């Protein structure tokens, strides 16, 4: 679920 | 910058710290102003995506420029090589010109045409020096206008400071050392610098349409140089192999 | 940071629902900071509403009009003293970037052909070197004193 | 036998006869562009079709539809001419008509409400001129077509570099015209995976996610292995054929008949055992199928689980479980090693997902990585992704392509994808893995297809009428619906914001290459690869940089550019043509059974492979029998012979191969192909020259390069010539081509000295005379680089090859002295300076004409305005336009001021800042241009500018009546014969007098009355047409904000030719000018005739262009002809003696098809032809039907010359013969503008950069030179060590040590202070102001 | 192509063969603009390794050199002694073919006159002193590099070789970018065959056995020297022994193009060790005339 997403916009939104 | 005509023309560093300054400035308001943690975690998180795009932009998802569509240019990227340095390894240079090259058979191994209108623009303040110690004109600004008008004298001037001066042709994709030799000009009238027979095998230049800068060394240590080093009679056996290189063509 | 506030300054018992009292706080905030802090040269926040209200008005004579308006025509449709408005116009452009790749994207950019002129040309520094030496003599020609006031005066 | 014809009549060589007319040359722009900007009645390709694209926008969800209705474009408000001379572009706005209807809240869905909003003006789209070129900001800019590859399905291998371990894995691919990408493709495990270019899934899960359960993926793919155990042993059933290359494992009987023995081959007599014995259901052991899996899934009837799921293994425990389960019919999938490989089964067992749900899932976190997924977030991303019309069109050619791919019966569908299309494609992928099949090329001219401009311009209309879709789809939502028209909701800058940026600013809207009549054809014909959508200079490697087989009258593989991106130009061929979808075609000769017809058949690059073309040189006697029993043709991509009973078809002409710039070389295939390659290139490139002339060898298409294009003035109607003059033409047409009523006259206006987009000069001449009959399709006006209709690109001189005395020594050339007396090589070149008059904030800038502290010398040509008289010769630092700059806050140094009191000047109050011409530049002032901004006042110079050519379009508005009613009055009045005897009655009333008597009622008074209606209609309209004209001469315009008044100022140099300037013949030989020597040291032969040019022999050996060899003979001999015509009209002989001799000239060959003379005017003719004719009798040599060596030798026994082509020359000076002789002819020389005035350059001082300060140049003075680090490892491997310390310190960078590096150079004293550069200061503090330090330990 | 073009250029070409003399041009333009993009990175990594190179000392006093011999490709000889040692210090003093002949000295450069006199006589291998195993500190002796130059004296301390040697390498390469059925091994001269680094002698049949790769075919000259080198590969018949001359071009050892057989060392028995039936080799079948 934590799968390397770096872009702080869908950190941001879930 | 202001470029001419009312508009501005900035660098592209003023975005990087412009928004250093505004996502840092507004993450002191909200801490004074007590906000919950869910909010001052997106601006933690949000300020140093700003702070490791303005230092190497590019690691992360490269934060486009704004008004265009191309990214901005971080300051890893003015250090970081463009086949270059950003110091000398480029070095555009002051005294010197450029024109095309034609055959002029006539010559010595040791010197090279060179017209009266790149002889007296490469050579200008050599030759304001001539017009006050020779006493022609007064000051320095009153020879600058006899340079400009070209009277009878200026290229009896002309032609005494390019006595002994050599100056340095150099072609394009300079490939071995060969590729720059001086030569002791002689002035033609035309536009073109010619060129010895024998010397082009050297340069690997045809005359149709190749273009030769040409250079010229200021102090007097720079022309026992292209005097003793790299004039071109000292240059006859090429140094890959010792045979010769001014065979003719 | 609008919403924020929303919620600080909300009071429910006027009987309104939340989403129609927080939309605007957060809407507000979300354009004053639009006209504050995203141009380069920083233009005020009520030069921002003049502009904005130039093209709003620019518009409808476009679509009326047909071709397009004039300087002298929107000094009607707005209520300006036709000078100011040739005042706001000049004030909206920003500045480009020094990396735009010029015409045909040849292999250099637009910074390398802005000089500078804070430098002066080393012939007017070449004079000014030489007044010192003229005026160190047409002065050394006079008596002691009488060059004196000259070098004091 | 046209009047063009018959002035100059070409000698043309040739054989083969020509049965097709070469097109009109500018076919692809032209058409392209009348489908863009059409009213279309149907849904084809048009601007129509980018409106049902997206209209109706129906609401969101609020049931209110905008719908559309029609479009209309306005004519614009400028000309042409006039858009050149303002700066802005001439487009034409775009009206659409829209009804906006409201539907019901909740009644029944009837037009409640609707309103037809009247033309919501949505943005203007630029116009194409009458020659292909649009004016986007006053300069013309051309749209080159593009190359990019077509939309598909390309099954491709990438075989090799696959593992580094060969098994190469047949990938496939679906490229969408717009959309998402989905590509297939195998790996060295033998596992198929889908992947636009994201981490790569099991293949099988894009099966599942299309709602497929395991038992179908393994009913669609495999073949079904029948099973039963009918009591004993489990009898398997049997096709014959499925044993094919199996080693044998057991003993094969059936029948009571052993076929075979475990562990051999199989043979075909044993498949014809089975097929004639019928061996239907054999008994085989039950261990041989301890490694089968099997097909569908079984449970138990009478437990209820289940045993045996798809992909599964069968062994002895479930051979033993299923047995007493109550199942015989089992079944399995047949997997053959090499022809049904078991490769879905595999990427079955992979598979981590089991169902749909569980499989969107698994494509989601791979589109979408970190986010969470959702039922109803999952199935709407995979569900828009190929399915969805409005993310994803195929194409009309994509879905071609598609179904041509797979074998399929239609053509045409629907453009999104589905479920028959996404396997179609998996089949087809396997069986290439299995053998039958074969992989596509990409280079391949059938893959590749053409955009031209009406493709481009609507696919960047579209995405500009998308963003405002998006607009009007959110205002129909939120507020009401009672007041907003379709007016408030459309906006005209995003819609005006995409066709605006594409046409001013791309890879492909670039300025026209206009220095010819054949620079400009040959860059609208351009087919580049570049652009949005397709390769780079960089990483294309040479897989498409290649010159392919289906090139073959498609595309020229002799015209491409030379520098860095070779091979992604490719000027498009002669006959070449784009299909109906964007496929190139060529024309073919439909042959019958034996001979040869007359019909074209325009062949596709694949219709093109099954069928055997002939050659386009192969006999035919008369009747199209091939006379040869076999011929040469192509077939598959090769050639061969073949009997004559075998050809479908045969070339047109055998020019089709070449472009349109490669045929105007004569002997084209007596070149290497290299030497061809820059002889097409340095040929669009020369100069129109003072006078020019005509080749004396061609190639027969010049008649077609310089009408085809604009700059000729052709005639539009036959009749006779009124008035000639250097600047006008009236043609008075011939009745039976004048219309009925009110017609009149044609009148032409020429475009005298202009200026180009190169800065030469461009102007019209009259080459026609008062009486002479001018016919539909003649030439009255030539234009730059054009006589007669023909096009001469230059002069044709006398040249001979030999070595003289080394001026000749590499590619340079000798050039006479009376080549530059005579004046044939000087060109006009005309520039343009602008002086702009700014606003700045100390005080708005003037155009005094009192310029602060300048010699009266300088100020003599400025007039009281302050601008430049109109006719005076300007020179290097003359003063165009005077202006001064405002400027206080003095501060002057001590002893500026002590030098003040002593002399009490006055202080200078404003700075000087004029306009001046540039270094080295000196011509005549032939034009000015004054713009004012509307609200300051005109100046005394501006404002009689304003009246001098307000005078010329009154009178030019009338001189269009009182000439042309020259032919209307004059017309009707020698009409009015009739209808009562009005003869000197006609003429003792007034003819404005006539609206009281007239004609009878028949055709005289029929244009009577028909000239009624056009009395008022000339009258007010003209009226009407002036008040209107009148208004853009007084009127303001429009400049910048900020700009106050522009000053344009053309110059007109005219530049000579001297050594360093570049000349080039047409085949690839260049070269540049060494010297000018006088007239008495060129060679001179017997009869005392110099030379004009000599050459070097030197360079035909190395190089093989031996065209220029043959071309210097077949020189000579058209001009024996040219002296033996000179000689025999100019004792005035007879016109008996000279018409005979010119009959004798024209035949001269083997078997041509000239048809020519002795059809010719008595005396008219005849000697109006042979006066054309003495310079020289033009001949013609067409590209590969050349003229053989052999009809050369005949030519030269008709001027009485040496056969052998070489004279002996005498030398000029010493007076001595040449041994062993020498070569002179004539050839055809073209001028490059490489012109030596704007190579040179210098500098000893300038203007330095703003960060780093080196040099570089904005004022007058450019940069130096650039000292690489190539040019510094040559100072290092001397000892320079003096020499490079000052070239990278003193020269170029330290501040403080180039300034007294200055001062001690005047000053007599050579030596250096060197310091320390700034580019190296500027390093420290970017390295400091990472977190990194860095210093200078002092010691 | 099967079919070629067989005209020439004072002759014609048709449509059908001009458009195939095309890839053989479109191909050359298109590696003469990549071998100067490829050559113009290959000169300059080169010149960033030996960046730092300077003759810096007159002497180091290192006897270590490398050994000089004309290379020689199999029946020709490809580069003189001549050409590879002129202009090059002596490693240590050579001699005649006579030992305590002392006729080069002690270490000196091998100019025209040491050059030609190596010819007098018939010397086969010099050591002369290479840059490689120079025992100088951050730097070369003058006396290790050489000679060769613009100019012909001894290299001056203080000049560049290490610039100077990665232009000589870059220079060229932006130019140049790229029956026979030698069974019998064929000596275009007449010298006596001497092989050395061998494990093999003659068999019954007058044939020595090849053993392994090690065995070259040396051509002694007249003088004491060498001028061809070879290889013996299996089933490698021979015809003499050594020393003993041969005729220029007569078969010494040789082997079939199609035929490198299993020679036969001794006689005797074959017993089946691996080879047996399915373990490593299948059996198949024939009668006794051994096919
Ligand atoms: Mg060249
Ligand atoms: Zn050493």
């Amino acid at each position: 679920e934590i799968g390397r997403t770096t872009d702080p916009v869908r950190m941001y939104m879930r | 910058v202001p470029l001419d005509g009312g508009r501005f023309a900035t660098s592209d560093l003023n975005d990087l710290y412009r928004r250093v300054i505004n996502r840092n400035n507004r993450l002191k308001r909200l801490l004074d102003l007590a906000a919950p943690d869910i909010i001052v975690r997106n601006e933690k998180r949000m300020l140093q995506e700003a702070v490791d795009a303005l230092l190497d932009n590019g690691r992360r998802g490269r934060a486009i420029t704004g008004s265009n569509k191309r990214p901005l240019k971080s300051l890893a990227d003015m250090i970081k090589g463009k086949q270059g340095r950003f110091r000398q390894n480029g070095k555009r240079v002051d005294y010197s010109g450029r024109s095309v090259i034609t055959v002029g058979p006539y010559l010595r191994l040791h010197q090279c045409g060179l017209p009266k209108k790149m002889a007296l623009e490469l050579f200008k303040p050599f030759i304001y020096g001539k017009l006050e110690l020779r006493g022609l004109a007064t000051t320095i600004k009153a020879a600058k206008k006899m340079v400009e008008r070209e009277e009878a004298v200026v290229w009896d001037i002309l032609d005494e400071v390019i006595r002994e001066h050599p100056v340095l042709l150099n072609r394009a994709p300079t490939l071995h050392r060969l590729g720059i030799q001086a030569f002791e000009p002689v002035l033609i009238e035309g536009k073109a610098i010619q060129l010895h027979p024998l010397v082009c095998a050297a340069y690997n230049a045809d005359f149709d349409g190749d273009q030769m800068a040409v250079h010229v060394p200021l102090t007097l240590e720079a022309q026992l140089e292209a005097r003793a080093l790299m004039m071109s009679t000292n240059n006859i056996l090429s140094p890959a192999n010792g045979e010769p290189i001014i065979v003719p063509s | 940071i609008g919403l924020m506030k929303a919620v600080d300054k909300f009071e429910y018992r006027r009987g309104y629902k939340f989403s129609t009292y927080a939309t605007w706080w957060i809407r507000q905030a979300i354009t004053r900071s639009i006209a504050d802090q995203a141009r380069t040269i920083r233009i005020p926040v009520h030069m921002i509403e003049t502009i904005n209200k130039l093209n709003r008005i620019s518009r409808q004579m476009l679509q009326e009009m047909g071709r397009e308006p004039t300087p002298e025509e929107l000094a009607e449709r707005m209520l300006m003293p036709e000078d100011k408005i040739r005042k706001v116009l000049k004030i909206a452009k920003e500045p480009i970037s020094m990396e735009t790749p010029i015409g045909d994207d040849e292999d250099s950019h637009l910074g390398d052909f802005i000089e500078d002129t804070t430098l002066e040309l080393p012939l007017d520094s070449a004079t000014t070197e030489s007044l010192r030496a003229a005026t160190h003599d047409v002065l050394a020609g006079l008596t002691a004193r009488e060059a004196k006031v000259l070098r004091m005066r | 036998y046209s009047y063009t014809e018959k002035k100059r009549i070409r000698k043309d060589f040739g054989k083969r006869p020509q049965v097709l007319d070469v097109p009109y040359l500018l076919s692809i722009q032209l058409d392209s562009f009348q489908k863009f900007i059409e009213q279309d009645p149907e849904g084809q390709y048009g601007l129509e079709a980018a409106f049902r694209s997206v209209f109706p926008i129906q609401s969101y969800s609020g049931n209110s539809e905008l719908q559309y209705v029609s479009y209309r474009l306005g004519e614009p408000v400028f000309d042409v001419q006039e858009c050149q001379i303002r700066g802005v572009t001439y487009s034409a706005p775009l009206r659409v008509k829209l009804r906006l209807v409201i539907y019901e809240r909740e009644a029944p869905e009837g037009t409640v409400k609707d309103i037809k909003e009247q033309e919501v003006y949505m943005g203007e789209i630029p116009l194409m001129t009458d020659n292909g070129t649009f004016v986007i900001n006053g300069t013309e800019r051309v749209i080159v077509s593009q190359l990019h590859r077509s939309p598909g399905v390309f099954f491709d291998s990438d075989k090799g570099k696959t593992h580094s371990s060969g098994k190469v894995l047949y990938n496939a691919r679906i490229i969408p015209y717009r959309g998402s990408w989905l590509d297939f493709e195998f790996d060295p495990k033998d596992n198929l995976f889908v992947r636009d270019r994201r981490r790569k899934l099991p293949a099988t899960i894009i099966l599942r996610a299309l709602n497929y359960t395991t038992e179908q993926i393994l009913d669609l793919f495999f073949e079904k292995v029948i099973f039963e155990i009918r009591d004993n042993k489990l009898q398997m059933e049997l096709v014959p054929e499925r044993l094919r290359g199996e080693t044998a494992s057991f003993d094969i009987e059936a029948n009571g008949k052993v076929y075979v023995e475990k562990g051999r081959r199989i043979t075909a007599r044993h498949i014809r055992q089975l097929e004639k014995d019928d061996v239907k259901l054999i008994e085989v052991p039950v261990e041989y199928i301890a490694g089968k899996v099997v097909a569908k899934d079984y449970i138990d009837e009478s437990t209820g689980e289940l045993i045996c799921a798809a992909n599964m293994e069968l062994s002895l425990d479930l051979l033993a479980k299923l047995s007493q389960s109550g199942h015989k019919r089992i079944e399995t999938l047949f997997t053959n090693d090499l022809d049904h490989g078991p490769y879905i089964s595999e990427t079955l067992r992979v598979d981590p997902t089991n169902d749909r749900l569980s499989a969107l899932v698994e494509i989601y976190r791979m589109m979408r990585p970190g986010e969470p997924p959702t039922r109803e977030a999952a199935e709407s991303l995979f569900e828009n992704l190929f399915f969805s019309e409005d993310r994803y069109d195929l194409s009309a050619v994509g879905r071609m392509k598609f179904n041509r791919s797979l074998l399929r019966e239609e053509i045409e569908g629907s453009g999104i994808l589905s479920k028959d299309d996404i396997i179609d494609v998996m089949k087809k992928l396997i069986d290439i893995r299995n053998g039958k099949g074969e992989v596509d090329d990409i280079d391949h001219l059938g893959n590749r297809r053409i955009r031209s401009v009406g493709e481009m311009a609507e696919n960047q209309f579209r995405v500009g009428l998308v963003r405002v879709e998006r607009a009007v789809k959110e205002r129909l939502s939120l507020g009401d619906l009672d007041t907003l028209m379709p007016q408030d909701m459309i906006n005209a800058k995003p819609i005006s914001a995409a066709v605006k940026e594409f046409f001013g600013s791309s890879q492909l809207s670039q300025f026209m290459v206009q220095n010819n009549p054949l620079s400009e054809i040959t860059h609208k014909r351009r087919i580049s690869a570049l652009g949005p959508g397709g390769l780079t200079r960089e990483r294309a490697g040479f897989e498409v940089r290649d010159v392919h087989p289906t090139h073959y009258g498609r595309v020229c593989p002799i015209e491409t550019p030379e520098g860095p991106n070779i091979g992604l130009i490719n000027s498009l061929s002669v006959y070449a043509q784009t299909n109906e979808y964007g496929f190139l075609e060529t024309p073919y000769r439909k042959v019958t059974d034996g001979v040869v017809t007359d019909e074209i058949h325009y062949l596709s690059a694949i219709e093109e492979g099954n069928y055997v073309i002939a050659q386009a040189n192969s006999n035919l006697d008369e009747e199209g029998h091939f006379v040869e029993d076999l011929v040469t043709c192509r077939s598959k991509g090769e050639s061969s012979l073949f009997s004559r009973d075998q050809v479908d078809y045969m070339d047109v002409s055998t020019q089709q191969v070449v472009s349109v710039g490669a045929s105007l070389i004569p002997f084209l295939e007596h070149d290497d192909a290299n030497r061809a390659l820059m002889g097409a290139n340095m040929q669009r490139q020369a100069v129109p020259t003072l006078r020019a002339d005509k080749p004396l060898v061609g190639t027969g298409m010049e008649r077609a390069v310089a009408v085809d294009s604009g700059v000729t003035a052709v005639a539009k109607r036959g009749g006779v010539v009124q008035y000639v003059d250097a600047s006008r033409i009236v043609i008075k047409v011939n009745e039976d081509e004048m219309y009925p009523g009110e017609a009149g006259i044609d009148i032409y206006n020429l475009t005298k000295y202009t200026r180009s987009n190169q800065n030469t000069c461009i102007n019209q001449m009259p080459c026609v005379s008062l009486g002479e009959p001018v016919e539909r399709g003649d030439v009255l006006a030539d234009g730059p680089s054009t006589d007669l209709g023909e096009l001469a690109l230059g002069q044709n001189m006398r040249v001979a090859f030999m070595p003289w005395n080394g001026y000749n020594f590499e590619d340079s050339i000798l050039v006479s002295e009376r080549v530059v007396q005579e004046d044939r090589f000087t060109t006009i070149h005309i520039q343009e300076l602008a002086c702009v008059s700014r606003d700045t904030k100390l005080g708005p800038e003037e155009i005094t004409a009192d310029i602060p502290n300048v010699g009266e010398a300088a100020l003599s040509k400025l007039d009281e305005s302050g601008i430049v008289y109109i006719g005076a010769e300007v020179t290097g630092g003359d003063i165009l336009v005077g202006k001064v700059t405002p400027k206080g806050e003095t501060q002057l140094t001590p002893e500026e001021k002590l030098l003040r009191a002593i002399f009490g000047e006055k202080a200078s109050d404003v700075k000087d800042s004029s306009l001046r011409v540039p270094n080295g530049v000196s011509g005549t002032v032939i034009d000015v241009q004054v713009f004012t901004r509307d609200g300051v006042e005109k100046d005394k110079r501006a404002l009689e500018i304003e009246e001098m050519q307000l005078k010329q379009a009154k009178k030019d508005l009338s001189e269009e009546l009182q000439i042309l009613e020259a032919g209307l009055f004059s017309r009707i009045r020698a009409v009015l014969v009739a209808g009562g005897v009005e003869a000197e009655k006609l003429d003792k009333l007034p003819r404005d007098r006539w609206l009281e008597l007239g004609l009878t009622d028949e055709e005289k008074q029929n244009q009577l009355e028909q000239l009624a209606e056009q009395y008022d209609e000339l009258k007010h309209e003209f009226e009407k047409k002036l008040e209107a004209k009148r208004r853009k001469i007084t009127q303001g315009d429009d400049l910048a904000p900020g700009v106050l008044k522009i000053v344009k100022v053309y110059l007109a140099v005219k530049r000579r030719i001297q050594p360093g300037d570049k000349m080039a013949g047409r085949h690839g030989n260049k070269g540049v000018i060494s010297k000018i020597n006088p007239i008495e040291d060129m060679p001179y032969d017997e009869n005392g005739t110099p030379v004009d040019i000599v050459l070097n022999p030197l360079g035909v050996p190395s190089r093989m262009n031996i065209g220029q060899i043959l071309e210097t003979h077949l020189g000579m001999a058209a001009k024996g002809i040219g002296d033996k015509i000179n000689a025999m009209l100019k004792q005035q002989q007879e016109v008996a003696k000279l018409r005979e001799f010119i009959q004798r000239a024209y035949d001269l060959g083997a078997d041509v098809r000239q048809k020519v003379d002795l059809s010719t005017f008595s005396d008219e003719e005849v000697m109006r032809l042979a006066e054309n004719l003495r310079k020289g009798m033009p001949i013609a040599t067409p590209v590969f039907d050349g003229a053989k060596e052999a009809e050369i030798k005949e030519l030269l026994k008709l001027g009485d010359l040496p056969t052998s082509g070489q004279i002996r020359l005498y030398d000029g000076r010493t007076g001595e013969q040449f041994e062993r002789p020498v070569t002179v002819g004539y050839m055809y020389m073209l001028k490059l503008n490489h012109l030596v005035d704007d190579k040179m350059h210098a500098r000893s001082t300038g203007s330095y950069s703003l960060v780093t300060q080196q040099p570089l140049g904005g004022k007058a003075q450019f940069g130096g030179q650039r000292f690489g680090e190539m040019e510094v490892w040559a100072l290092e491997a001397y000892g320079a060590a003096y020499t490079l310390q000052e070239m990278l310190t003193v020269k170029s960078d330290d501040v403080n040590g180039r300034t007294k590096m200055y001062k001690n150079i005047v000053d007599g004293n050579h030596q250096m202070e060197p310091g320390m550069p700034e580019s190296f200061n500027v390093l420290l503090k970017e390295i400091r102001s990472l977190g990194i330090n860095i210093e200078l330990e002092d010691e | 192509i099967e079919t070629p073009i067989t005209a020439n250029f004072r002759e014609g070409l048709n449509v059908l063969q001009y458009f195939i003399s095309t890839h053989g041009a479109r191909k050359g333009l298109a590696d003469t603009a990549l071998k100067t993009a490829n050559s113009g990175y290959l000169t300059r990594r080169l010149v960033d390794v030996a960046q730092d190179l300077v003759v810096t000392e007159d002497d180091c006093g290192t006897h270590e050199g490398i050994m000089m011999t004309p290379v020689i490709e199999g029946g020709d000889v490809k580069e003189p002694l001549r050409d590879r040692v002129l202009g090059r210090v002596t490693a240590e003093d050579v001699l005649k073919p006579g030992t305590a002949d002392i006729l080069v000295p002690r270490n000196t450069l091998l100019h025209e006159q040491w050059c030609d006199l190596l010819e007098e006589n018939s010397v086969d291998a010099v050591k002369v002193r290479s840059v490689v195993s120079c025992d100088t500190d951050f730097g070369v002796c003058a006396h290790c590099y050489g000679r060769d130059l613009a100019r012909g004296h001894i290299i001056n301390k203080g000049e560049a070789i290490g610039v100077i040697a990665a232009q000589s390498i870059g220079e060229p390469g932006t130019q140049l970018t790229m029956a026979a059925a030698e069974s019998s091994i064929q000596v275009k001269n007449k010298g006596s065959i001497k092989l050395s680094n061998v494990k093999s002698v003659v068999n019954s049949s007058g044939k020595l056995v090849i053993t392994s790769r090690n065995t070259e075919l040396k051509l002694i000259d007249e003088f004491g020297r060498t001028k061809e080198s070879y290889k013996v590969p299996y089933g490698a018949v021979l015809a003499k022994g050594d020393g003993e001359q041969v005729a220029g071009g007569e078969t010494v050892a040789n082997w079939d193009p199609h035929t490198m057989p299993v020679i036969t060392e001794v006689s005797g028995f074959v017993r089946f060790t691996d080879m047996i039936d399915g373990q490593t080799i299948t059996r198949q079948t024939d009668e006794l005339t051994g096919l």
